[PDB]
């Protein structure tokens, strides 16, 4: 609420009107990372950048094993840091720090799943947005029986 | 005599989506244009123009007119 | 006098000083560099007029 | 054979800045002579295009799929609504709005000929207007044929009837001018008779209603008719700019004389050393700001409705009141270098013409403004790119979630005594969203779940007496992959529910980054102290989105308790002691 | 010197009075001359007849109520001015209309004098309740064009007589537009489109023929000055 | 250009290193640097122009003159003050009133002091007054009349476009303008001036021969239809008579864009400030065919492009006539040595000089071998790389220059023959040309109307240009309305004599009281004609016909219509504004690509107008196409139509044959990326679902 | 109600400038007739003007003739102002020849039979002692304006340069309405059309041609109906 209200009070001061869902998308993409602590039983490093869904999956699999879950705090991070810290290293390589993330990928030997749009623009495949989705490209067309009966 | 002659909302209510509509009409137009390129080979799986045809127009016009007429359907694989 | 074509002026106030040469910024500087006859004429005119002027060519 | 080929084959037109989604619009080409691309005026404002040597590139969709996406997704008759706020953008304002204003305004200051005479139909009125005995704007009783829908306000005050009758499809008489009858001849027959001053804002509302309640081809036809008639009547509208049309207030002379007299009194008061230079400067800029506001009010009180400058600035056509204020009235206070204020303001108007040094101090502000807008558009592009990277790869990928959680967005706020008032910014916040659950006040649902919130439903809710609503926004949206269409809300570029697959992230990033050049904000004065003022304008936006600590830090107490100050001489200190 | 393509008028009909006329490609600059001259001679040169003044029994000029009829005198005036008549007397001739008792009165109830004929006996003029007492003597006078309400010392002779607007022209509205067409690789040829609306008494094509005839007669003044040459056919 | 001051370059401040502080106008710039004219691009305020009166120290600081003041009695003495002495003194204005003597007419005068504070001081307290109110402005900015009514931004734009206007066929001096326009072209070196005073013996379009007083003979050779650096012609007309007197410094022959030794950039056009059916919507221009058929706005454009013959490894190419494998009609306009004739009309793709490549690699297919056997091919194997006119270019060959190694002319090493061919076209005004005024108003041309379609005046005079009046309140330059009013007054002269009014008396004492129709008027940049003078002269214009002046005292005139004929409802402002023709022309801005040259390091199409390039599809374009969701259009714009070597040729074949477009492959730039990353010891491998690739 | 046949009254105020009066016109009807006249007289009126020239010793229009004080393009500009009349349908070649010092005018041209110059006082060029000027002016009969790019048919004639021509001999056309002195509420208006043409032909003949064009077009409109 505070972030949305601040940016909307900056924008409303001039007369430009922006709907608040456009801000809410960036804010949702902004608070996605969670910082964890005391991760002695979740067998990963404590006090780094952890994704929310991955952290929840780790919690589920460690309470399935019986171990106590590790604590975590949400981390409001900037657009640049959230852009660099992404799963697909092609998108982060196309951004500012293109030497650090290439070396980071080479050291970590990480291979990127091609879900995304910068990594599908570069290769030249169809982007997975709009017409490029799987549920739209998988249609088969044929005329009806009365149509070919007419001619 | 233009792009706007097929009414777009009729197509939307005939197919309930927009990107499915465009891939649908594009596939139909590709099939029609491949029919015109058969050079008299008589391939059975390639269907000609259903609606009445002028001597020179793009096959996408035939695709949009056919689907606006609503005599053609499809299914998802 | 008859140098310029007729142009009716709406100027209310007079100009005691006329606009100087528009190419002085180039020609005067390069004459200073060359030390030609024009530059030495200028330096002696300024010396007899008392104005400050470089006495050494470029 | 070229003319035979290029028909039914769309091309993509595109401007170099391409700030938002509408920078690429698929048109149908058409052979013309000359060496320039001929472009519809109705769409040039969506390009930010101005015909001052702007060069637009034309790209050709090539395969069947590319030109199909050009025809269906990209056409210029399907992009009425800007995705930034849902407002119409393909109804420009420079010339057609002025024509429709002149066509539909009220007869004030212009001699109304044939004022108050009945007319059988609009054809007879047109014949009378062509004869010359009836002016365009004159209150006349003009009868309308069967099928014309009456105005929204005229249905209940129907012509009184002895037997039961309905004025819904039947003929009727209206107290309206000829011009409003022509304007309703422009709009389609099913639209209610609009019976007011059009201007610009009401024209935007009309175009918004047309787009919301008519198919795309009908909306395109109606805006084309509006364009043609607006140009036709703006030719004959009686707008022009001679220097007699721009009028200075006659009271400005005596107002400036009195203020400079009291300024002279202050100046001889300062000459004795009784006041400092800084205090004198502060009070002088205060009183000169009072003077420029007062002469601006005098200028507003001076001009009539007939002169064309007011006719093109009060209609929403082109211009603001500040520009007319500093053409007719005094230019007011103008800034120095490094953002301060000269005690002596520019007392001369541009119609009167500035002096030498007044024009010099005007150049001080002008060059700083130009450099500011250059750096502003550079940083706006940088912020747009960063937002595009951070906000991409989020796409509507599910039809609907199984969730019911939402956000408690307020709907009624700042209600007075005995009445309820809706929120002022409802149009950008609650609108174009979806309710998480049904709302009941008396055991009956007012609004069903999973519907959009427009004008009528929000008005019904605020009339029934609700204070806050639960809107299903994207922050509460949990899903297996991405976000769903229903939790996102209806798309602002189509007017309907967002289709599955629409790349909402790039649209959001462009919509945030589009008005970055439009902010045009800089801190006017620091007040003589540095750090007291927080960042404003685009630096504030980028500081907010970068999650950085702002330059003015406001600490927040961790818990409730007792707080006291500790004024240590070297450095101040505050101490709060929470209870429990 | 010679015209590249000779034009030809074309008529498309959509209704018994609605008609739109399309002119085949004209020389550049001849679209708008023909359009405006034709519209102005169409609305204001065709002869016709219409009502000029009306007289209602037992009423006053300042008293806007008529007894036995539910609507005001302005509605009755507006209904009279929408009625079509054709006269050949070339002089103001009166027409009678009477009805007693309640009910509906139309133009069919008008008794037409010789030389004056009504063409639309279906439009309503007034409604009656209680006692009828409906007597008017409306003047029919031949005219040309459109003239507003005129006073010629008539209220002084009889106070029940009031002037009324007259639609003398047999056409209602003429809205023309000109669009460009491409012939022999040349886009600057004007295709004039004239849309004429007429009252149902006179067919629109006859009105256009009369307009063309009047234009031929009027511009024959400039032709007769000298025998010159110009490229045609 | 010769008066600009640059802050960039070696030893200076770079554009990247610049900031807000350096670009700001300083209060010490008054009289030393122009605050208006400067490039409006990324380097705004880094490059400024010297002021009109600015001088240079022997040390190198920028000086400026001032009139010395003693005891309130200003003298005829001038001292040039640096940016240092201007602080310890207090500076008056040239606008301060004076009495019959040199004493101040008013004690209270508006002055400036140290730090640029504008606080006044009464009585005899000043010690230096300006020499002219035009001291702050440059030479380009001071050309504009009624600058004091314009905004500074539009003044910047107007001073920045007057350096872009082309010279026309025959140029006429502006009807209204600052009187310093003579000095801005007399001091230009392109206008021929007399070296020594004398009398003219003979005149010609090629030379002026003057016999001087001392008896020497000098002939001033005049450049005719030569090419400037930007391509515009620099022809020089003659204005002196056969036997008239010439004094020293007198203008003999006009330069480009000059009339009668006075400077003339554009034309005077009849302006009608009114919207006109939307063809002048959003800062566009409507203008008559009267400016096409009268050759008003047109210019000569000489375009130069050359080719040379060189001895390479295989052999030397020769300029010749026998072009292989071409029809005889193409080579109908060549000379014996392979040179196009002077005056030969050329079009796109035509031959100018015939150069034949001595040898190309010969790998003949059997099909081509049998075709050669059928037809018979010339025995010398040569390739057609002769010089041809580029696309979209027409002109007359006006001059050819041939250089030969075998002659005494010097040539660069390797080459043997060098030929230069000049082609000149008389470009007329058309759609898309960019026109502008002096006050920063500008716009492309949207419709060249016929003469009869224009709104004509009460006497049948059609207006020559139609402007949107929506521009002047928002753009905030009401000085051009003053300019059109004074242009109308300068067309039809005024007779003010004995009117016994304040403006009448001012015009009588100045000399602007008896003015013949058509004579040019002069408003200095800050001493111009006042509003009262314009209104009063509008009241007393000389009659033209019927003894009835045409423009009402309100400044507007009752303007008829051309298309409709009925009068427009209310009077529309008319006047004569100087209209310029910018060099941002439309005949060269047009550029299109289907399949042309390609870049070498990556297989994308290259760029540039002269190289048949393709328009760049930038990053925000891809963002917009993602936003539409049009995956296929974006994907084909990124793969099919560029940088797919197996895709472009197949797609061209499919289009020409008529079959459908094939499926796209992989762009070559991504393969370049993979090969680059693989060489930095990064094991970059692409693996599919089944396995590696 | 009254029907009065319109009558055109012709009065002269100069040789080639005369005013025309149409009195009994209908109300709100004279402005449009005046417009139709003005547009027909200003655009489509037959005439003749120089459409191509040739100067000995000159291969293109951008060079200069040795012995004239101004270049060839200024001669092109001066030729465009030269108004002529030609009854021949075929192009007619005039001849211009002048030698020695002097001032060549339009009167110095040598026109054949059926071709005459109507503004012989027009200045063309100025010749010094070494001035050679032989010039074969071609005149063609046409209407309206045609540019120089539409007048190129031969390429082997290197010395042939086509110019643009201004065929219509009408300078300006002006109309005005008034109030008729006859007393009706209709208030008929007399239309005063002010026509001023060049020296090629009298304004009466110009309006004769324009009225012929308009009456032919309006008769074409009328004839296909009934
Ligand atoms: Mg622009
Ligand atoms: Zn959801």
């Amino acid at each position: 609420v505070h972030l949305v209200g601040e940016v909307q009070k900056v924008y409303n001061s001039q007369g430009v009107s922006i709907h608040d869902k456009h801000i809410e998308i960036i804010i949702r993409q902004m608070l996605r990372r969670v910082t964890i602590i005391e991760s002695g039983d979740a067998e990963l490093l404590p006090g780094e950048l952890v994704e929310r869904t991955k952290f929840e999956t780790e919690n589920r699999r460690v309470v399935q094993e019986g171990g106590h879950p590790a604590s975590g705090r949400p981390q409001l991070m900037g657009i640049t840091k959230a852009s660099l810290a992404t799963e697909s290293w092609l998108s982060a390589a196309s951004f500012q720090e293109t030497t650090r993330v290439l070396t980071d990928a080479a050291i970590n030997a990480k291979s990127d799943s091609l879900i995304g749009l910068k990594e599908n623009v570069i290769i030249g495949k169809l982007i997975p947005a709009g017409t490029g989705l799987s549920r739209y490209r998988n249609i088969r067309v044929e005329p009806t029986e009365e149509a070919k009966a007419a001619m | 005599e233009g792009i706007i002659n097929p009414p777009i909302d009729e197509l939307l209510e005939a197919t309930d989506s927009k990107y499915s509509l465009v891939i649908y009409a594009a596939k139909r137009a590709r099939q029609i244009n491949a029919y015109y390129s058969q050079l008299g080979e008589g391939l059975l799986e390639y269907v000609g123009p259903l609606v009445d045809t002028h001597v020179h127009e793009k096959p996408l016009s035939i695709a949009l007119r056919e689907i606006n007429a609503g005599l053609l359907t499809s299914e998802a694989i | 006098a008859s140098t310029a074509p007729l142009r009716i002026s709406f100027a209310k106030i007079k100009e005691p000083l006329e606009v100087p040469n528009l190419l002085a910024l180039q020609t005067e500087s390069f004459d200073w560099l060359l030390g030609n006859d024009a530059w030495k004429a200028r330096v002696e005119s300024a010396l007899e007029s008392g104005q400050d002027v470089p006495t050494k060519s470029g | 054979v070229l003319e035979e080929v290029i028909a039914e084959h769309p091309v993509l037109l595109n401007r170099a800045p391409t700030l938002h989604r509408l920078g690429i619009q698929a048109f149908e080409p058409q052979l013309v002579e000359g060496k320039a691309i001929q472009i519809h005026p109705l769409v040039c404002t969506a390009f930010n295009a101005d015909f001052d040597g702007d060069q637009m590139a034309v790209h050709l969709p090539l395969s069947a799929e590319a030109q199909a996406e050009a025809r269906i997704l990209m056409l210029s008759s399907n992009n009425i609504l800007k995705p930034a706020d849902g407002r119409p953008v393909t109804m420009p304002t420079q010339d057609m709005v002025l024509g429709l204003f002149f066509l539909t305004t009220d007869s004030e200051g212009r001699s109304p000929k044939g004022e108050g005479r009945a007319f059988g139909s609009s054809a007879e009125a047109i014949m009378a207007f062509d004869a010359g005995d009836l002016t365009l704007q004159a209150k006349i009783d003009i009868r309308f044929p069967v099928g014309t829908i009456p105005p929204r306000g005229f249905e209940p005050p129907a012509r009184e009837e002895g037997e039961p009758e309905w004025q819904q499809g039947d003929t009727f008489t209206l107290k309206t001018t000829l011009g409003r009858a022509l304007f309703n001849e422009l709009l389609p027959e099913d639209y209610p008779f609009v019976d007011y001053e059009v201007g610009k804002k009401q024209l935007s509302e009309i175009v918004n209603d047309l787009a919301e309640r008519y198919p795309k081809v009908i909306v395109a036809a109606t805006l084309d008719n509006l364009k043609a008639a607006g140009f036709f009547w703006a030719t004959r509208s009686g707008v022009t700019v001679a220097i007699s049309d721009i009028v200075v207030p006659d009271a400005k002379k005596e107002i400036v004389k009195g203020y400079e007299g009291q300024d002279e009194k202050v100046q001889k008061q300062y000459e004795r050393g009784l006041i400092t230079k800084e205090e004198r400067t502060q009070e002088l800029i205060a009183i000169w700001t009072k003077a420029t506001n007062e002469v601006a009010e005098a200028m507003n009180d001076n001009f009539p409705k007939t002169n064309p400058v007011s006719m093109m600035v009060n209609s929403g056509a082109r211009g603001n009141m500040m520009q007319m204020r500093q053409i007719a009235g005094m230019r007011g206070l103008v800034s120095n270098a490094k953002n301060e204020t000269i005690p002596r303001p520019i007392k001369a108007s541009f119609r009167e013409g500035l002096s030498v040094l007044e024009y010099f101090i005007s150049t001080h502000g002008a060059r700083k403004g130009l450099a500011d807008t250059a750096l502003r558009t550079a940083d706006s592009g940088y912020l747009t790119r960063r937002l595009v990277d951070v906000s991409q790869d989020v796409i509507i990928r599910e039809e609907d979630c199984g969730t019911e959680r939402g956000l408690k967005l307020p709907i009624a706020t700042r209600d007075a005594d005995g009445t309820l008032r809706k929120a002022e910014d409802v149009e950008t916040s609650v609108y174009a969203r979806m309710l998480a659950e049904d709302v009941v006040i008396d055991g009956k649902v007012i609004a069903p779940a999973n519907v959009d919130l427009g004008d009528v439903l929000i008005d019904a809710l605020v009339a029934h007496g609700v204070e806050e609503v639960k809107t299903r926004s994207i922050l509460t949206c949990e899903s297996q992959v991405g976000t769903c269409a229903m939790c996102y809300g209806r798309s602002l570029a189509t007017g309907k529910l967002v289709d599955i697959g629409e790349a909402v992230g790039i649209i959001a990033a462009q919509s945030i980054g589009e008005p970055g050049t439009q902010l045009t904000m800089r801190t006017f004065h620091t007040g003589g102290v540095a750090g007291d003022d927080i960042t404003q304008g685009l630096p504030r936006v980028v500081e907010l989105f970068e999650a950085r600590t702002p330059k003015g830090v406001a600490p927040i107490s961790e818990a409730s308790g007792r707080v006291r100050i500790e004024e240590t001489e070297k450095t101040k200190k505050i101490v709060v002691t929470p209870d429990d | 010197m010679l015209i590249a393509q000779r034009p030809s008028l074309t008529e498309e009909v959509v209704d018994e009075f609605r008609s739109r006329f399309v002119i085949e490609p004209l020389e550049p600059g001849f679209g708008y001359t023909l359009g405006n001259s034709l519209r102005r001679t169409l609305l204001s040169s065709i002869p016709g007849a219409a009502v000029t003044s009306i007289r209602i029994d037992g009423v006053l000029h300042e008293f806007t109520t008529v007894p036995g009829v539910k609507e005001d005198v302005t509605d009755l005036i507006l209904n009279i001015k929408q009625l079509v008549v054709s006269s050949e007397h070339d002089e103001p001739v009166v027409m009678y209309l009477r009805k007693q008792g309640p009910g509906l009165v139309t133009a069919a109830d008008i008794a037409p004098p010789a030389g004056v004929e009504v063409h639309n006996p279906d439009l309503v003029l007034a409604t009656l309740n209680g006692k009828g007492k409906l007597e008017m003597e409306l003047t029919v006078e031949r005219g040309r064009g459109y003239v507003s309400a005129v006073q010629n010392k008539q209220v002084g002779q009889e106070i029940g007589r009031i002037p009324v607007d007259s639609i003398y022209s047999p056409v209602l509205k003429v809205t023309y537009k000109v669009e460009a067409t491409r012939v022999e690789q040349r886009t600057d040829f004007d295709k004039l489109i004239v849309d004429v609306e007429t009252k149902q008494a006179m067919r629109p094509r006859d009105a256009m023929a009369s307009a063309g005839k009047t234009l031929v007669e009027l511009f024959g003044l400039a032709r007769e000055l000298n025998i010159d040459a110009e490229g045609i056919d | 250009h010769k008066r600009r001051l640059n802050a960039l370059g070696p030893g200076g401040l770079s554009r990247e290193r610049a900031g807000f502080e350096v670009r700001d106008v300083h209060p010490s710039h008054y009289g030393r640097m122009c605050p208006i004219e400067t490039p409006e691009g990324p380097n705004i305020g880094l490059i400024g122009s010297l002021a009109s009166y600015g001088r240079i120290n022997p040390f190198g600081f920028i000086e400026t003159p001032y009139r010395k003041v003693v005891e309130g009695q200003v003298t005829d003495d001038v001292d040039y003050l640096t940016a240092d002495e201007e602080d310890r003194f207090v500076i008056a204005q040239a606008n301060a009133a004076l009495g019959d003597d040199m004493r101040f007419a008013e004690a209270r005068v508006l002055v400036r002091r140290r730090g640029g504070e504008v606080d006044y001081v009464p009585g005899d307290d000043v010690d230096y007054m300006d020499v002219s109110p035009r001291q702050m402005v440059s030479v380009a900015t001071a050309m504009i009349p009624f600058l004091e009514h314009d905004d500074a931004n539009r003044a910047l734009m107007g001073a920045n476009m007057m350096r872009q206007a082309v010279p026309l066929i025959k140029s006429e001096s502006p009807l209204v303008g600052t009187g310093m326009e003579y000095r801005s072209a007399a001091d230009a070196g392109d206008v021929v001036k007399a070296e020594k005073a004398g009398v003219v013996q003979e005149v010609s379009a090629d030379y002026i021969t003057t016999t001087n007083d001392d008896g020497t003979y000098i002939t001033y050779r005049l450049a005719k239809f030569s090419r400037s650096n930007q391509g515009t012609s620099v022809n020089q007309k003659v204005i002196v008579a056969e036997g008239d007197r010439i004094i020293e410094g007198q203008v003999l022959a006009d330069g480009p864009a000059t009339e009668n030794g006075e400077m003339a950039l554009g034309k005077n056009l009849l302006v009608a400030f009114m919207p006109w059916e939307g063809h002048n919507y959003e800062d566009a221009i409507i203008l008559s065919q009267r400016l096409v058929q009268d050759d008003v706005l047109s210019s000569i454009h000489i375009e130069e492009h050359e080719v040379d013959a060189r001895d390479t490894k295989l052999g030397p190419e020769e300029i010749t006539r026998d072009i292989p494998n071409v029809s005889e009609e193409v080579l109908a306009d060549l000379d014996e040595r392979g040179i196009i004739r002077i005056g030969a009309e050329v079009v796109a793709g035509d031959i100018l000089v015939g150069k034949v490549t001595p040898k190309g690699e010969t790998e003949l297919t059997p099909e081509e071998r049998l075709l050669r056997a059928i037809f018979g091919e010339k025995a010398r194997e040569v390739r057609d790389t002769s010089l041809k006119v580029p696309h979209g270019e027409i002109g007359k060959v006006i001059g050819v220059r041939v250089f030969d190694r075998e002659e005494g002319d010097e040539l660069p090493p390797g080459v043997n023959q060098l030929v230069r061919v000049y082609v000149a076209q008389k470009r007329k005004i058309t759609d898309g040309d960019k026109l502008a005024g002096r006050h920063g108003n500008k716009g492309v041309i949207s419709k060249i109307n016929p003469i009869e379609d224009m709104p004509f005046l009460e006497d049948g005079t059609p207006v020559d240009i139609i402007l949107n009046p929506l521009a002047v309140p928002s753009r905030m330059n009401p000085g051009q309305v003053l300019e059109i009013h004074l242009g109308w007054l300068a067309s039809r002269g005024w007779d003010v004599s004995g009117l016994a009014e304040e403006w009448a008396q001012r015009l009588q004492v100045i000399g602007a009281d008896k003015v013949e129709p058509g004579t040019n008027v002069a408003t200095p940049v800050f001493d111009g004609a006042r509003e009262d003078e314009l209104a009063g002269l509008l009241q007393h214009t000389i009659p033209n016909r019927d003894g009835e002046r045409m423009v009402l005292p309100s400044g507007k005139a009752r303007l008829f219509d051309g298309r409709s004929g009925e009068p427009f409802p209310e009077p529309i402002s008319v006047g004569y504004m100087y209209i310029l023709k910018l060099h941002h022309l439309v005949d060269d801005k047009l550029h299109a690509r289907s399949t042309g040259p390609y870049s070498m390091i990556t297989q994308q199409p290259l760029g540039g107008k002269a190289q048949f390039g393709g328009q760049r599809f930038g990053e925000m374009e891809v963002w917009a196409l993602e936003a539409y969701g049009a995956a296929y259009a974006l994907q084909e714009l990124l793969t099919i139509k560029s940088d797919d070597v197996t895709g472009r040729v197949k797609v061209y074949e499919a289009i020409v044959k008529g079959e459908n477009i094939p499926e796209p492959g992989i762009p070559e730039s991504f393969k370049v990326l993979i090969k680059e990353m693989q060489s930095l010891c990064l094991n970059v491998e692409v693996l599919s679902s089944d396995g590696m690739s």
